């Protein structure tokens, strides 16, 4: 009936505003660097209760030694790479991967896609254009989470709530089964 | 001593044993080892004794966690979550919560 | 109290964090301290904290042990 | 009573809370504050420059113990404290390390003598100056 979920990921990709709008349906625009967050929900998966422990994880570089606090005991880990930026696509198989591996080698992982509502929207593509860097594709996103093993790569926007709840949906599920 | 100096004196001043006497001799000189023969007397009462002692799988074991459980938990903590500080805390089996962990 | 006092704690107010929970035992003393000085950094750079408003402190605490002290004294003359 | 009178200004007790009943998350109330500056002022200072005994003694604790006091907020300020906190925690786990040169142990014990001040002046004040009912659930 308790999980324990860590969500990992590169700086300024919106794990913090994902788990506020999970939580309590909530928006903000400001952008707030976080070290240690804790959100607590419960859920109906399968008419069986459960009690999810959010664990938020700083991004920023200055903060790797003090990251794997989080990780012993943790059951499902969530890895988030913004859509529109190619650095966090990169760094995901860069960093993230290996780093749970080497803390945590037999832990299942769901890949998640950040900022869906930006991936069509106008201003943001031609900014992209600018440095010759495009949005990245479900294909893309399919093919990385099967080279790193992920079960299950979803989309999901903090702002529009679309595809909010199937990201955890699954990750209960992951460790239920 | 002290039954035995009881009818003693009961027999001698009425002339006969007290009634209860014997089967009170009877029950003292049989338990010695009170356990050891209770291992035998019941027997018959094994099969209610070991149904009713299975159903507390489900709540001494969860009740009996060590301090660093508790901590991860956070038990026993209003502030732990302020959204639902109104909810009225509760659970299917109120009593079991709180009943004697020596009992 | 109604002057400088309540300037400055507007003022300190608006620099405080949004939001701020106590962390779990879990991370430890040492990220416990860290994560705290980091919510709070802003403040402790912040110089004016320990030359005004701690003295206008002081003078309102001064002022209240004066008026403590001052009666325990009047109580002792007039036994 | 007149001192507690001169306090009407919200800023000092903030907005109604979000759950209805207490802040826990929101630094809205006057109380933060105090606990930041315990908790800046509780950093050991070098050796070059005075520490706040010095300058400002007890008038400075004693000035915000009565604030909060008389803002009956002496109970969520003992509850919800980073120093209190950091101390407890550091008393479970026991360890020392320079963190961003700032020692723990030194931190820590400085703490504990403020807290027993603290302790004492709140009891003082709360000697000298000496409901709201929730609705139960409704089925749907
Ligand atoms: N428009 C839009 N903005 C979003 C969306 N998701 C996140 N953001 C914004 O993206 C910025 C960065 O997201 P955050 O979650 O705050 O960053 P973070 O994941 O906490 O990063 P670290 O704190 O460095 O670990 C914030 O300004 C968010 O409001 C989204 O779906 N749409
Ligand atoms: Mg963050």
């Amino acid at each position: 009936q308790a999980i324990k979920c860590v969500v990992v990921g590169d700086g300024a990709v919106g794990k913090t505003c994902l788990l506020i709008s999970y939580t309590t349906n909530a928006f903000s625009g400001e952008y707030i660097p976080t070290v240690f967050d804790n959100y607590s929900a419960n859920v109906m998966v399968d008419g069986k209760p459960v009690n999810l422990g959010l664990w938020d994880t700083a991004g920023l570089e200055d903060y790797d030694r003090l990251r794997p606090l989080s990780y012993p005991q943790t059951d499902v880990f969530l890895i988030c790479f913004s859509l529109v930026s190619p650095a966090s696509f990169e760094n995901v198989r860069a960093k993230w991967y290996p780093e749970v591996r080497h803390h945590c080698p037999n832990t299942p992982i769901i890949l998640v896609g950040t900022k869906l509502d930006l991936r069509d929207d106008k201003d943001t593509i031609e900014k992209l254009k600018e440095k010759k860097l495009t949005p990245i594709t479900y294909p893309q996103g399919l093919a990385m989470a099967k080279e790193i093993g992920a079960v299950k790569y979803l989309e999901c926007s903090a702002l529009t709530q679309r595809g909010l709840k199937t990201v955890f949906d699954e990750a209960i599920r992951a460790v239920l089964c | 001593a002290i039954i035995g100096l009881y009818n003693y004196a009961h027999e001698m001043t009425h002339g006969a044993s007290d009634r209860e006497y014997p089967r009170l001799g009877q029950m003292i000189v049989d338990y010695e080892n009170p356990l050891k023969k209770m291992m035998e007397e019941f027997v018959p009462h094994s099969k209610s004794l070991s149904d009713a002692l299975i159903s507390l799988q489900m709540v001494y074991p969860r009740r009996n966690l060590s301090a660093d459980q508790w901590r991860n938990a956070q038990l026993l903590s209003l502030i732990s979550a302020p959204s639902t500080m109104l909810n009225p805390a509760q659970s299917d089996t109120m009593p079991c919560e709180y009943l004697s962990l020596d009992a | 109290l109604q002057g400088t006092i309540l300037q400055y704690v507007k003022t300190l107010m608006e620099v405080m964090p949004k939001i701020c929970r106590l962390p779990r035992h879990e991370y430890g003393s040492p990220g416990i301290l860290e994560f705290f000085h980091h919510q709070l950094k802003d403040i402790v750079e912040y110089a004016e904290l320990k030359t005004v408003c701690f003295q206008n402190l002081r003078e309102v605490g001064n002022a209240i042990l004066f008026c403590l002290l001052i009666e325990q004294s009047l109580s002792l003359e007039e036994v | 009573t007149r001192i507690r009178s001169f306090l009407d200004d919200p800023i000092w007790r903030g907005p109604l809370p979000s759950n209805g009943v207490m802040h826990v998350d929101e630094c809205v109330e006057f109380h933060r504050l105090w606990s930041a500056m315990q908790f800046v002022y509780c950093i050991p200072v070098g050796t070059h420059e005075f520490t706040v005994e010095q300058c400002f003694g007890d008038g400075l604790h004693w000035a915000g113990c009565m604030i909060i006091v008389l803002l009956g907020q002496q109970r969520r300020f003992a509850v919800l404290d980073f120093c209190y906190h950091l101390l407890k925690v550091q008393k479970h786990d026991g360890k020392d390390e320079i963190i961003k040169n700032v020692p723990l142990k030194k931190m820590v014990e400085r703490i504990r003598k403020f807290q027993i001040l603290n302790d004492e002046i709140i009891t003082i004040l709360d000697k000298y100056l000496k409901v709201r009912c929730f609705q139960p659930p409704i089925h749907q």
